[PDB]
């Protein structure tokens, strides 16, 4: 048959302190968790390793009851249970698989569990490939099957996403060290929910639980059986022997009115997921700024979530509807005090903040003018420069929004003389006056 | 074996030839709005509600460079010398005498340059920093002047300082009927200060190995 | 002395140098020339192709040491770029950002063995490839081959010889 | 061999390139703003043209 195990084959990329970048397998990555780092140039893949590893290392406590101690590699008798029931961390087997499901007679390429990788329809710029003739390779393909529960996007028809439906931005606390990474995000809950990679498709009740919950699968999936060769892959490049070419994927829908809260989500009010709002083209009601970190740090900070722990790492992918957008991260030095909420909620809302200041008019005409466009060539770069302050803007540590209003003034002046560029005396004045715009902070 | 498809490159390895970079102004850009009104053809003389709109225009004088590789040309081509000198000419005409589409219907903005030169050097280069003080117009000159004086300037100062080293330069300045000079004296500048097209494209075919 | 270090200089009108968060449309430059970058640079220096170079000629140029200064740090600005499909067959079209550094300088200089520093030198003054700043779109305006090699020390005394 | 050509180009009150609001494109070079002509527009007129199809 074929064999290939996920503890005995090399399928983990990272890099040591010492600069040596290597690839490991399992049970090497969590022998040495405290002198290595997880490197991954997605950051979606490498966020929802961590989530793979933190429910892992959930269920093996929760069958082993011991608690992780900080700058320990890590807590001992792991490594020996997780190589118990090695059998369970199949694929290509014969009747245990890992992350996946019987085989439903509709086949689609192995490009489709892969976003940023386009398949059928649509277009192909950017990632010059055709389907069925570029394949994966055998660490990718567990890539795909990790990004499933959390990053599963709408659709066309087959609209039912899954536990999140839209994926919201995903916010947690870094560290140096994968063991020291995997301490800050230790919160075991009352319950341990129920396996579900354990060869279960497990139908529970309406309320579930962590395990049940970080490991959902969406869709049932099957991967075929790998293609002798020597081409590499098309998602990390690197010349193998095997690929894989094809899989049977089918859509399954949730049952509705199910009660699950996301431990690394953010909500806006009523469950609903908080996405990114970023786009490429500038419309009403809204102009491209980039870098959309302000909007989710109201909603976390509210919610048992107003601690330091180290600093916080921001995981955002915006998509509309079916066609993925963009994926972007942001860390944000979080050392700080408590805040007052109006001027954090006032934080929160700098895209409308912006907008408002890009749709006023040059000399007034209302109706539905596009403002000044040259005002909106210069936000993104004032607001990059906005971002490296960051921490004290949150926090009002030593910054706030009349701090950061003061960026403008540097680029308005060389926008004001391109825009009035008489030298009469009434063009001064109209300079003097197009200076002074500031954003405008609303609810 | 197309033309088309061997200098500018792929449709939609196959590494072109073209190095067209972005045209920068050589002065303080001036955004000009307008205030158009959709008039109805029918009178009415009832219902206002007013049809005012705005649309951004603007007049500038933009520098444009390119480049062409001359062996990279040649292995597209895979010996034909002289479909590829045909294919330099072709282009320095195009390049010339084509603008862009974008609203030409409404503002008819169908320019010509006003002088180009042509040069041959191993290391590329581009005169962009030339005009880092924006154009300032004065009473005996325009701006067209004032950039090809300043274009002037700095080719002077770049001769005087990146020249030699067994490799001497050599320019093809060429102005519509020779109205306007690069520089004055100082070898001309470059070489023939020509004022015909054609003859800017037979003077680089012949250059490059005696072509027709 | 034999030559140790290596200078390069690269400033442009407009120049990128794209990071690993330009996944889908929007293409974003980091801060300041990567090692990549300035690595695929020399290999067009020296006229090695996509194939060929990365089993021989690319660890050998990755075992080196470089810095960048930065002078001008730039203006970041954004360039709505549509790509029309058709003019799979559709008349749709394609819309991305692309992100540029406008009015920046940034001095590198690479350190390591000296025939190698003397053979990357000798391949700059006359490279065999157009060269560009990150995108193709993006030629220098001063030379790239400006500064002399010497026998200088560790980067931050590299980075010091040049005014 | 590398030939390079550089043009000086000074043209009526238009509006050659576009952002997605309807303003011509601009570049900042030198302290001020400059109108831009974007590349991947001079090579499409140049490209797909009647004297580059004669
Ligand atoms: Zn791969």
């Amino acid at each position: 048959h074929v064999m290939y195990n996920l503890l005995c084959d090399n399928w983990v990329n990272v890099v040591y302190l010492s600069g040596k970048p290597d690839r490991i397998s399992l049970v090497q990555t969590l022998k040495d968790a405290h002198c290595l780092q997880l490197a991954y140039s997605n950051p979606m893949d490498r966020f929802t390793v961590f989530r793979f590893l933190l429910a892992l290392g959930y269920w093996c406590f929760a069958n082993t009851n011991v608690e992780p101690e900080p700058d320990k590699p890590l807590p001992v008798s792991w490594i020996p249970w997780l190589e118990e029931n090695k059998e369970y961390f199949e694929l290509f087997g014969d009747g245990k698989r890992f992350f996946q499901a019987d085989p439903s007679s509709r086949i689609r390429a192995i490009t489709d569990l892969i976003h940023e990788i386009p398949t059928a329809h649509n277009l192909c710029h950017f990632k010059h490939v055709t389907d069925y003739i570029d394949g994966l390779c055998e660490a990718c393909c567990i890539k795909g099957l990790l990004r499933l529960p959390v990053f599963t996007t709408v659709g066309g028809r087959g609209i039912g996403a899954g536990i999140n439906n839209t994926p919201p931005f995903y916010l947690l606390w870094h560290a140096n060290d994968l063991a020291g990474m995997l301490a800050q995000n230790w919160q075991p809950w009352d319950n341990m929910g129920i396996p579900a990679w354990l060869g279960s498709f497990q139908k529970e009740s309406r309320e579930v639980g962590l395990l049940a919950g970080m490991t959902w699968l969406p869709r049932k999936v099957y991967l075929h059986d790998p293609v002798p060769g020597q081409a590499a892959c098309c998602s990390c490049g690197l010349p193998s022997e095997a690929l894989v070419y094809s899989c049977s994927i089918e859509v399954e829908p949730v049952p509705k009115g199910l009660e699950w809260k996301d431990p690394h989500g953010v909500y806006t009010d009523q469950g609903k997921s908080l996405q990114s709002k970023i786009k490429l083209m500038s419309n009403d009601r809204y102009t491209f700024a980039d870098r959309d970190w302000y909007s989710p740090l109201f909603s976390y900070l509210h919610a048992e979530g107003n601690s330091r722990q180290g600093k916080l790492w921001l995981v955002g992918f915006a998509s509309d509807k079916a066609k993925s957008i963009d994926i972007w991260d942001k860390i944000i030095e979080l050392e700080g005090t408590d805040t007052n909420d109006e001027l954090l909620a006032q934080l929160a809302n700098r895209a409308t903040a912006l907008n408002a200041m890009r749709k006023k008019p040059l000399r007034g005409d209302f109706k539905k003018s596009v403002g000044t466009p040259q005002i909106a060539d210069i936000i993104p770069h004032a607001e990059n420069r906005i971002a490296i302050n960051a921490g004290k803007m949150t926090e009002n540590r030593g910054y706030s929004w009349q701090d950061a209003d003061t960026e403008y003034g540097e680029l308005l002046t060389k926008v004001a003389y391109s825009l009035e560029p008489a030298q009469t005396v009434d063009a001064r004045l109209k300079r003097g006056n197009f200076i002074s715009r500031k954003p405008w902070p609303i609810i | 074996l197309a033309p088309d498809i061997a200098l500018c490159g792929r449709m939609l390895t196959v590494e072109a030839a073209l190095q067209v970079a972005h045209a920068i102004s050589t002065h303080i850009a001036r955004p000009e709005i307008d205030y158009f009104v959709a008039a109805d053809d029918v009178p009415g003389e009832d219902a206002g509600a007013g049809h005012i709109g705005e649309s951004m225009f603007a007049s500038a004088c933009f520098y444009k460079y390119f480049s062409i590789d001359w062996e990279q040309l040649v292995k597209n081509l895979k010996g034909d010398t002289n479909l590829a000198a045909h294919t330099v000419g072709a282009f320095l005409l195009a390049a010339a005498k084509t603008n862009p589409s974008g609203k030409q219907n409404s503002f008819a903005a169908h320019n010509y340059p006003d002088g180009i030169l042509v040069e041959f050097k191993n290391s590329p280069i581009s005169y962009a920093n030339a005009f880092v003080r924006p154009v300032s117009v004065v009473k005996e000159s325009d701006l067209v002047e004032q950039s090809i004086g300043q274009l002037s300037n700095y080719v002077n100062d770049i001769r005087l300082g990146y020249y030699d080293e067994q490799s001497p330069v050599i320019g093809f300045w060429f102005s519509p009927n020779n109205r306007y000079p690069l520089g004055y004296k100082h070898s001309k500048l470059a070489s023939r200060n020509i004022g015909n097209l054609n003859e800017l494209v037979g003077a680089v075919l012949d250059y490059i190995g005696g072509f027709k | 002395a034999p030559p140790n270090t290596l200078f390069l200089r690269l400033e442009g009108a407009l120049q990128s140098w794209g990071s690993n968060e330009a996944k889908f449309a929007l293409r974003r430059t980091a801060d300041a020339p990567t090692k990549s970058g300035v690595l695929g640079l020399l290999c067009a220096a020296m006229g090695i192709g996509r194939a060929e170079a990365a089993d021989s000629w690319l660890p050998k140029l990755a075992n080196l040491r470089m810095g960048v200064r930065i002078d001008r740090p730039g203006i970041r600005w954004w360039d709505f770029h549509t790509v029309g499909a058709g003019q799979k067959t559709r008349a749709e079209t394609l819309l991305s950002r692309r992100e540029y550094l406008a009015d920046a300088s940034f001095l590198v200089a690479l350190q390591g063995e000296p025939e190698l520093v003397a053979k990357l030198s000798a391949a700059l003054a006359k490279p065999v490839w157009a060269i560009y700043l990150g995108r193709k779109s993006c030629p220098p305006s001063r030379p790239v081959c400006e500064h002399p090699p010497g026998f200088y020390n560790t980067l931050e005394e590299a980075l010091s010889a040049v005014p | 061999m590398l030939i390079e050509i550089h043009m000086i180009q000074n043209h009526s009150p238009a509006n050659l390139n576009r952002d997605d609001l309807g303003a011509p494109k601009t570049c900042y070079f030198g302290g001020v703003l400059r109108s831009r002509i974007s590349s991947q527009c001079i090579k499409r007129s140049i490209r797909t043209s009647n004297d580059f199809k004669a």
